[PDB]
């Protein structure tokens, strides 16, 4: 009390050139690095009572003095200790000079506190295992996810107000270094984030650090991939055609961005583009894309108006089954919709051959059984459909298609009383599934 | 016999199932953690077996 | 055969703390054709029933080898159809047996613009429950028993040792390649047939292979990263690539 601060400046820098003596001279180790704590305590009260004194700038012992002690822990394996000198480190007053000092260690932390434990492992800072700032209307951390969402939400709250905005007059080090930190903080921002499932927020944030974007192939496909999954779709096809603009190398961008427009949004033209542009450039890829156009393709078959281009899309599509089918025998989603296709043009034997070689290659498909069971039906085979939709239902008794193809072909079969009996108990059942 | 109307307006109706599901719970409870366990084993290779049989059965009706 | 003198002089809370018990379950368990399975089994289900962690965490890192060799040999064969009835003896004591209520997993979103601890200027949120009680085993809710049952083995990665990571990284490996022309570039032999995986299953495979990553192993993460991100390419799942890719930019 009522000591200069130069003083205790003076005896931490002395006590560090003494713990640096120490250790290189022919158990002790702990009384150095209670020195070291107690020279770390000293400077953090110096620091703090020449800013009051100030507000009435070469932080170099400090720094070295502590992190360098729990550096030599974490070379032993003391993970408790570093941890609990982290949080008295964090939790101390706030300085205007060690804010990226504050930065750092609030990244250290929150790489490690994720990576490190388990759930049990862990703690409350109130508890073990000069001021500080204290009160009963503060945020108490509660589990590992909160706090580290909370050091990770104002890291990147306090990161953002320090970035360069990419000046590239001349120089180029500072925006790379700016450009570095905020991937990094994003990343472990998006994999704390992920693994919750919460996809709007994630979707915000990374739209949030759009301003350092220009001409980054990571940032923008990472966005791209965040919309889809939150559900919003215009802005996801339109961030996924600049994607391809970027860098056209790849194929898994343009065939989502098909598979985006095939789907609800119910557009035909954008997809047909993208699957011929699959199609310009392994084996895979290119199958996919042969399917994704033979798809369109009959998609385009049913909205038509008149009869000639119903049968040109018919065969175009057949002829891209056909070849997808080809140029890779071992996949049963395209054997089972070269089927579904053939049995349109009534073919039936070449379609029933078919769907048995995809059965063959896969038993338990849900489609594949429903369109065995209905092949029958064109065949008068009554009761073996009946059957194999009885089958059906045993492996989904929670599926809404496949009772209606029972109810349907147990009222031409055996009687209505069945049909009625069928159709109660799927009243019951979606009276159980909703409220 | 005939089903009427009625029979589906009290159907969609709620008749109040919110208390059997303690009792279920209650046997199921009953059956695995004082029931005893070596039938288990013979049953679940029955269910097995069974399985097994009418996946080639649905397997050798298919080419017919 | 120590396993027989151990359940001979087994059949009090001081009975675990064995140096080499876990290899000899491992010696045991790595091949269907035993014929002790169904005692030694029921009596590893017998260390359940009681409350305390030394037992359960001593019995739990045992899981996924005897789930991939079950559900890997059946989809081909003789099922004793067993091993079924712990997985659902374990979801059933993991979603209703606590004190007679269900598990409902829920926690806050931190907001900056409210004054914290550490700062000054929530709604709940439920990741997972309730989940009816299952009885038995079915295509259909199977591959959710099995993601709620990796989730609780994802919640105490600390106390196994390294070669139970070392058995889930060599299952993560081949699982999701078994039926693609890829395992014949790296060269794998078995069964020769393809299982239809979910998309919650390979985000919590993520999730458990990222601690891997910093515990020594090394190349095995790398290649089962690898074939995790081919096979969601492959299956186009839009979280486990992005989560992939994720992933792969973090490596120094």
């Amino acid at each position: 009390t009522a000591v200069p601060p130069y003083r205790l400046r003076v005896i931490a820098e002395a006590y560090a050139t003494k713990g640096l003596c120490l250790e290189k001279l022919p158990d002790r180790e702990q009384d150095v690095i209670t020195c070291y704590e107690k020279a770390g305590d000293i400077a953090l009260l110096y620091l703090q009572e020449i800013e009051r004194v100030i507000l009435s700038e070469l932080g170099f012992f400090l720094e070295t003095g502590l992190q360098r002690a729990h550096v030599l822990y974490f070379k032993n394996g003391n993970l408790t200790r570093g941890v609990g000198r982290f949080r008295e480190l964090l939790r101390a007053v706030e300085t205007r000079t060690t804010q990226n000092l504050r930065m750092t260690i609030a990244r250290q932390l929150a790489e490690i506190l994720l990576r490190g434990m388990c759930e049990q492992s862990y703690w409350n800072p109130l508890e073990d295992p000069a001021r500080v700032y204290s009160g009963e209307n503060i945020f108490c951390p509660q589990e590992n996810t909160e706090e580290a969402l909370l050091l990770l939400l104002i890291s990147e709250s306090m990161a953002n107000r320090d970035a360069v905005l990419s000046r590239i007059p001349e120089h180029k080090s500072d925006r790379l270094i700016s450009l570095q930190s905020a991937s990094v903080v994003y990343d472990l921002l998006t994999i704390a984030l992920g693994r919750r499932g919460q996809y709007e927020m994630l979707s915000e944030c990374l739209e949030r650090a759009m301003k350092f974007a220009f001409e980054e192939f990571h940032l923008w496909y990472q966005f791209a991939l965040s919309l889809m999954a939150a559900g919003k779709s215009a802005r996801a096809v339109k961030v996924l055609k600049e994607c391809i603009r970027l860098k056209p190398d790849d194929a898994t961008i343009p065939l989502l961005a098909a598979k985006l427009c095939m789907g609800s949004l119910h557009w035909l033209e954008e997809a047909e583009k993208f699957a011929k542009t699959v199609v310009d450039v392994t084996s895979e890829f290119k199958a996919k894309g042969y399917l994704a156009l033979g798809l369109t393709y009959s998609l385009q078959a049913t909205d038509a108006s008149l009869r000639g281009m119903q049968e040109v899309l018919q065969r175009k599509a057949l002829l891209a089954f056909q070849r997808a089918h080809s140029l890779s025998p071992t996949d049963h989603q395209a054997a089972f919709y070269l089927a579904l296709q053939l049995a349109i043009s009534r073919q039936i034997p070449e379609a029933l051959g078919y769907v048995r070689q995809a059965l063959q290659l896969q038993g338990d498909d849900a489609n594949s059984l429903h369109l065995l069971a209905l092949l029958l039906s064109a065949q008068k085979h009554y009761h073996d459909a009946l059957n194999i939709i009885d089958m059906a239902l045993s492996e989904y008794p929670e599926n809404f298609i496949l009772l209606f193809s029972k109810v349907k072909l147990q009222s031409l079969c055996r009687g209505p009383d069945e049909a009625l009996l069928t159709c109660k108990h799927m009243l019951q059942i979606w009276k159980s599934c909703y409220n | 016999e005939e089903i009427t109307f009625e029979a589906l307006k009290k159907a969609i109706d709620t008749s109040g199932m919110e208390e059997q599901e303690k009792e279920k719970r209650r046997l199921v409870i009953e059956k695995f953690q004082k029931a005893p366990f070596e039938e288990i084993a013979a049953q679940c290779e029955s269910k097995a077996n069974l399985l097994h049989d009418r996946l080639a059965q649905i397997l050798e009706l298919t080419i017919r | 055969g120590v396993v027989e003198e151990w359940l001979s002089e087994f059949k009090l809370p001081n009975y675990a703390t064995k140096s080499s018990l876990v290899s000899s379950l491992y010696k045991v368990i790595q091949e269907p054709q035993s014929e002790l399975l169904e005692p030694v089994c029921h009596q590893l289900f017998e260390f359940y029933r009681s409350g305390e962690e030394q037992l359960l965490q001593f019995t739990l890192q045992f899981l996924p080898e005897l789930i991939w060799c079950y559900l890997a040999v059946s989809a081909s064969v003789h099922s004793s159809g067993c091993i079924e009835a712990l997985l659902l003896g374990v979801y059933n004591l993991e979603i209703v047996d606590k004190q007679g209520h269900t598990k409902v997993l829920s926690f806050t979103i931190p907001s900056l613009s409210k004054p914290s601890v550490y700062h000054e200027p929530l709604s709940k949120v439920v990741y997972s429950g309730p989940h009816p009680q299952r009885e038995m085993l079915t295509a259909q809710n199977r591959f959710e028993v099995l993601t709620f049952l990796l989730l609780c083995y994802n919640a105490a990665l600390t106390y196994m040792p390294s070669v139970s990571l070392q058995s889930l990284c060599q299952i993560c490996s081949r699982i999701c390649v078994c039926g693609y022309p890829r395992q014949h570039v790296r060269k794998y032999k078995g069964i020769s047939s393809r299982i239809p995986v979910s998309s919650g299953f390979m985000v919590q495979m993520l999730t458990g292979i990222y601690f891997a990553f910093y515990n020594g192993e090394w190349d095995l993460a790398q290649k089962a990263l690898d074939d995790i991100i081919y096979r969601a390419q492959l299956e186009l799942y839009p979280e486990p690539l992005l989560v992939a890719n994720a992933i792969k930019a973090s490596l120094p």
